[PDB]
RNA sequence: GAUCGAUGUGGUGACG
């Protein structure tokens, strides 16, 4: 049988920083030194990202 | 009120027998499309069978029935029988398909399976359908005369 | 006596019961929906397992009412208990996990398996668990004691479909990609009966009464009875792709099969033949039925899944006298009883009536012919009125059921309206359309006449 | 049966959908006449012959419903209150219309 | 203005297409009554039992209108099955023909329509009979038509998953040399079928449906055909249009005797060997009683009626009579009735309330 | 006066229909006395003529 | 073109009686000959 | 074209 699963990025490279794909996106993009928890949330709100999904999806 | 009349029950559960129903009586080429038709027959799909069947080129039908697997012609016969009753626009192409089938591919072959009851129903159906030929001819004559009066 | 209503001529179920449902509703998710399972309790929530998230949805409720996400990779096979309070799951790590439907962390973790686990199920007593994993083995566990009771290893490939029996505890059935279905049961350490399938076994199900085991592999769905061991009663193929999942209706008679070909087939068990079909946008991985047939849920290859919702009384000592009930006549019947033939003809030519029930119009036309007053009703009309009649004749004359009476009506109309043919161009156009239909029907019948001769030759050749 | 102590039941008859507006004995007393609210049929129950005759159709009477009626003391006439101030006189034995009387305005009540 | 009582005996109709029948359940004469109705009439007392409505359609007495006629009817296994045939002939070219089967519901105590066949034949139906043997496992109906075909209908199971039901389906179609089928009859056993094709008679085996035998004396077309009963059951009697009555012996496959007797009514006695023939002489109708074994008539009566006799019937009398002489012995088993042209039926004869006290009418 | 004689609730027909009752009973049936309706359609009338001319080709 | 004229001309039927007889004869046997045409279609296709 | 004995030419009930 041929059922092709969706691809999942285990690691990400953002602004010369390695981001873990298994974290939730809001917490995942706080690995950047400049970015904190509130800045992550406001940026994701502006860029209409669903917050219930991990960084890999 | 006194009336000496008794009425038997006539309801919708009664069986009706009209003459048309069975109980009344008794090399790479695009030259054919067999692999689409076969799985359109394995799974009864309206659109796939409509793509395959609704054609007009005669030799396309010839090669399609020639290359067709030989244990699936009977589903094709059922679909032809189902689609033959309808408006003439769709029916003429189906008659052409059926004629192409029995004329060349299975003129010798269909004698072998001994499955005449399957073909009998289509025989009865097209026997029933042609009963109004002379009335249609009379109507055609009167319509021609009326159209003569039109111009 | 009494007036008798005109006879309405007639010309010669599961369809009605299986189409009552409303429009499908689509719920988006992430990842393929590997299975959907309903809970027996009157809150009929369903558990949808997809990627590393097991989501519990209520009736309607496009957003999940709950979510279990503590999975690093692709949880497997969420299944409810008979009380609808606990659920078993699996994971690619290899641990079997018990979850409370109101908690967030698993109550019991089982660590026996070495590789990914894909099938888990409860037993008749709601305190034991049966699992099977990708290390070719199936294990039986106890819930309160939190240890493995027993192990079985009799399979050569991935064991990825298991079932259990509600009637008999310790009786369960499992299936693998090694093409065999082995039934481990009773109180023993070896398989009592085995079953051979031609292809990798995607799904297995047990019918409650009589012991009928249905297995789905590739296109084939095979039925095996236990009254005679290893008896293939019937094998059915009605899909043109792999049969993914199989479900049983609330009534035993209906059986449902979903497959990759984006079509779901509904069968009767007594007849073992198709009774209904369903068509969907994507390939159905999972099929689930609610209590009765209230909710039908199908989970697709893609994220979305489709949900298809459906004064005073007589005392004992009193003597009862029954009054007649007034019978309602149809409007054309009322016109006929008062001899309003033209009004009845005008009524049956209602464009609603002609589109929905042409048979009624044909019936009153035949009745007017029987009374001998069809010409009186047809005559004396203007071009606007006769245009409607000619439109009906154009639309319905070609049909074999209505042919003789409509031919007679056309004859009468032609005879009446010949002298005024020159005045109205639209009447001329309608007559031209009718004439063209007449030639096409005659040519079609001539082709049929040739076909009759050919068939007579072939029949007599036999 | 009329007794001060018990009043035993003789017979009770239940009609299907006929809430009784008025029921009375005939003057001679062998039969019972009953009528209902918003119903055309007048029910006559002949006790001596044991027959219950529904009089649904009275020839020459255009009245849609029959609810208010009176009986003569001598027993030879039956009077029906109609609409548009109409009074209809019927022979008691055959229930056939004799004649009609019209008053100006509505008929409120009538008596013999 | 409403009906309170009806005084009627035998209904008068312009043409009696059906014959005189006896309903086995009620032992009552069944024939044509009101247009579209069959009258059930009591023979003992000159009173009409009732009218049974077969075609339930409105009837208009306007002159020059073609009406549907109920032409044929018959009763099958006891009174359980009733077959009715109706037709309308507006023109010679087209015919509307319809056949209906009614089964008797014991609980309802009435008939209910079971199977309705539209256009069973292409021309007028001429004969209709049932297999009253009770040794045949399946009830059988035979319809013969002028189109040249006779069709054998059988009762078959029509059950399915949704509901359980029974119905009638066509079993056999027969013909001979494109000749019209005029009369058909069954033997006493149901084993043989005798069907007349114009002048000739053909004998078929009902079990397997093959043409066993054929009898053709060049005398005339067959008007009446019947089998012998009881001790003369080996015989078959045939009356021709050219005034010839011939008896065939099936065992010898040859004719025993023939006579010049122009008969319009020939009825075989169900409970006796006697055959009674009504011959239309110029002065009046005449009656002959005979037995097929012997070519001489036992009893001869002349001038039974000055008017023509169009139908006759034998009715089994419940208590047998006793007549020792061979001339009178045919009267013992059953009574004979016949209907004249003026629709007169003739036969042969050798001879408190409690409310009175409650309402105080007693004072 | 107009509403009392030709208003809603009265039983009035047209003169064309009233004169056409005799045509339904004649030994030879004819059509309506005035067969053409002038104001039933104007655009539809032209298209019928256009279709007719096409039909003779 | 001339059918209307053919209606006005008196005593038309005896003049065109032979043509009427022709058409009756030909129309009477159309369906049987159509069946024979189909049979010959099958035969000729089988032979060639 | 109308007419001084002229007569509308003529269709089928009933129980919220």
């Amino acid at each position: 049988s041929l059922v092709i699963p969706e691809k999942f990025q285990h690691i990400l490279r953002v602004l010369n920083t390695n981001i873990d794909g298994r974290r939730k996106i809001a917490f995942a993009i706080t690995a950047i030194k400049g970015v904190g928890r509130r800045y992550a949330h406001v940026v994701l709100r502006k860029a209409d990202i669903d917050l219930t999904k991990r960084a890999g999806e | 009120a006194i009336t000496k009349v008794r009425t038997p029950v006539m309801n919708s559960e009664a069986k009706v027998l009209v003459p048309g129903i069975p109980g009344h009586h008794a090399d790479l080429q695009t030259n054919s499309f067999p692999v689409l038709l076969t799985q359109g027959l394995e799974s009864n799909d309206f659109e796939m069978l409509n793509k395959v069947l609704q054609t007009r080129n005669v030799n396309l039908i010839k090669k399609t029935v020639l290359r067709m697997p030989l244990h699936t012609i009977i589903p094709l016969l059922q679909e032809l029988t189902k689609r033959l009753q309808g408006h003439p626009n769709s029916a003429v192409l189906m008659v052409q398909w059926l004629k192409c089938v029995l004329t060349v591919h299975a003129s010798y072959l269909s004698t072998l399976p001994d499955l005449v009851p399957q073909l009998g129903t289509l025989y009865q159906l097209m026997e029933s359908r042609v009963k109004t030929f002379q009335k249609l001819s009379h109507l055609h004559g009167k319509l021609i005369l009326l159209i003569t009066q039109v111009t | 006596a009494g007036y008798k209503p005109v006879a309405i001529q007639t010309y010669p179920q599961d369809t009605l019961y299986w189409n009552n449902y409303k429009t499908p509703v689509q719920i988006k998710e992430f990842g393929a929906v590997s299975k959907v399972d309903f809970s027996p309790q009157p809150p009929y929530n369903y558990a949808v397992t997809a990627s590393s998230r097991i989501h519990i949805y209520g009736r309607y409720s496009q957003e999940p009412i709950k979510t279990f996400s503590r999975f690093k990779d692709t949880a497997y096979c969420a299944t409810f208990r008979q009380d609808g309070r606990l659920l078993v799951a699996g994971s690619e790590d290899g641990g079997v996990q018990l979850f409370d439907i109101s908690g967030r962390a698993p109550l019991r973790q089982f660590e026996g398996h070495t590789k990914a686990v894909h099938t888990v199920d409860f037993t008749a007593d709601k305190y034991h668990v049966v699992s099977g994993a990708d290390d070719y083995t199936v294990k039986l566990w106890d819930i309160p004691n939190s240890k493995e009771i027993l192990t079985f290893k009799e399979h050569s490939d991935y064991v990825r479909c298991g079932c259990a029996s509600k009637l008999n505890p310790d009786l369960f059935i499992t299936g693998s990609y090694d093409h065999t279905v082995k039934m481990f049961d009773a109180r023993t350490s070896e398989s009592v009966l085995s079953v051979e399938h031609g292809q990798p076994v995607e799904s297995v199900l047990l019918f409650p009464s009589g012991g009928l085991l249905v297995s789905a592999g590739g296109r084939y769905v095979k039925v095996w009875d236990m009254l005679k061991g290893g008896q293939l009663l019937v094998s059915l193929k009605n899909h043109h792709k792999t049969v993914t999942c199989l479900c049983l209706s609330s009534s035993g008679q209906r059986l449902l099969s979903g497959s990759l070909d984006r079509k779901v087939k509904v069968y009767s068990t007594t007849s073992y033949k198709v009774v209904h079909s369903f068509d969907y946008a994507a390939s159905i991985l999972s099929l689930a039925l609610a209590h009765e047939d209230e909710t039908i849920v199908v989970g697709m290859t893609n994220g979305i899944l489709s949900v298809k919702h459906r004064n005073y009384m007589k005392q004992r000592d009193d003597i009862l006298i029954n009054r007649p009930a007034k019978k309602h006549l149809e409007l054309y019947d009322r016109d006929l009883k008062h001899f309003r033939i033209s009004k009845a003809l005008d009524r049956v030519l209602d464009p609603t009536c002609t589109i929905k029930t042409p048979e009624i119009t044909v019936s009153i036309i035949k009745e007017l012919n029987r009374r001998g007053v069809l010409a009186n009703a047809l005559a004396g009309r203007d071009e606007k009125e006769i245009s409607h009649v000619l439109n009906f004749l154009i639309r319905n004359l070609s049909q074999p059921r209505f042919a003789p009476v409509l031919i007679n009506a056309a004859e009468i109309i032609i005879d009446i309206y010949l002298p005024v043919i020159g005045q109205s161009p639209v009447v001329d156009k309608k007559f031209l359309l009718l004439q063209g239909l007449v030639e096409k029907e005659i040519d079609y019948q001539r082709e049929l006449l040739e076909t009759l001769g050919m068939m007579d030759m072939l029949f007599a050749t036999m | 049966q009329v007794d001060g102590k018990t009043n035993p039941k003789i017979q009770s008859i239940y009609l299907e959908r006929f809430p009784i507006f008025k029921a009375c004995f005939s003057a001679n007393g062998e039969e019972v006449l009953a009528t209902s609210t918003h119903s055309k049929v007048l029910y006559v129950y002949d006790m001596l012959a044991g027959k219950l005759i529904p009089v649904h159709q009275v020839r020459g009477l255009k009245e849609k419903i029959v609810r208010s009626f009176e009986v003569s003391p001598d027993g030879s006439f039956l009077l029906i209150n109609g609409i548009a101030g109409y009074l209809h006189l019927l022979a008691m034995k055959t229930k056939e219309l004799i004649g009609s009387m019209k008053i100006n305005g509505r008929v409120a009540a009538s008596t013999f | 203005l409403e009906a309170s009582a009806v005084i009627q005996g035998l209904v008068k109709d312009r043409s009696i297409f059906t014959g005189l029948m006896i309903d086995p359940r009620t032992k009552a004469l069944v024939l044509n009554g009101k247009p579209g109705h069959l009258q059930f009439y009591s023979l003992q007392s000159d009173k009409q039992l009732y009218n049974l409505d077969i075609i339930q359609q409105e009837y208009i007495n306007d002159y020059g209108l073609i009406q549907i006629e109920l032409t044929k009817a018959a009763f099958g296994c006891f009174g359980n099955w009733l077959a009715t045939v109706e037709q309308r002939q507006e023109k010679e070219t087209e015919l509307e023909l319809q056949m209906k089967l009614w089964m008797y519901n014991k609980k309802t105590q009435g008939f209910i329509l079971n199977t309705k066949i539209n256009m069973p034949h292409e021309d007028c139906i001429t004969a209709l009979c049932f297999c009253n043997a009770e040794k045949s496992e399946q009830p059988t109906l035979v319809t013969a038509s002028k189109d040249g075909y006779f069709k054998v209908w059988i009762l078959t199971d029509d059950s399915d998953i949704y509901k359980k039901a029974v119905g009638w389906t066509c079993d056999f179609v027969g013909s001979y040399h494109k000749y019209q089928a005029t009369n058909c009859c069954f033997s006493e056993d149901g084993s043989l079928l005798a069907v007349s094709f114009e002048e000739i008679v053909t004998i078929w085996d009902s079990v397997t449906w093959e043409l066993k035998c054929t009898f053709c004396q060049r005398a005339g077309k067959i008007r009446h055909l019947c089998f012998g009963r009881l001790t003369c059951s080996k015989y078959l009697l045939g009356a021709t249009e050219n005034g010839i009555l011939c008896c065939w012996n099936l065992l010898s496959c040859a004719l025993e005797w023939n006579a010049k007797l122009n008969v319009r009514v020939m009825e075989p006695d169900p409970n006796s060997e006697n055959i009674a023939a009504i011959s239309q002489s110029s002065v009046g109708s005449d009656l002959f009683v005979f037995k097929p074994s012997e070519p001489r008539p036992l009893y001869i009566q002349k001038g039974i009626s000055r008017e023509k006799v169009q139908w006759g019937v034998f009715v089994p009398r419940d208590v047998p009579e006793s007549f020792t002489s061979e001339a009178y012995q045919w009267l013992n088993r059953s009574q004979f009735y016949f209907l004249t042209k003026s629709q007169s039926l003739l036969t042969f004869s050798t001879k408190t309330t409690p409310f009175y006290f409650i309402l105080g009418k007693h004072r | 006066i107009h509403n009392s004689l030709y208003g809603p609730g009265t039983n009035r027909t047209t003169v064309n229909k009233f004169l056409s009752l005799a045509n339904k009973r004649l030994p030879v049936k004819r059509a309506a006395v005035q067969f053409l309706n002038n104001a039933w359609g104007i655009q539809k009338k032209q298209n019928a003529k256009r279709f007719k001319r096409r039909w003779m080709v």
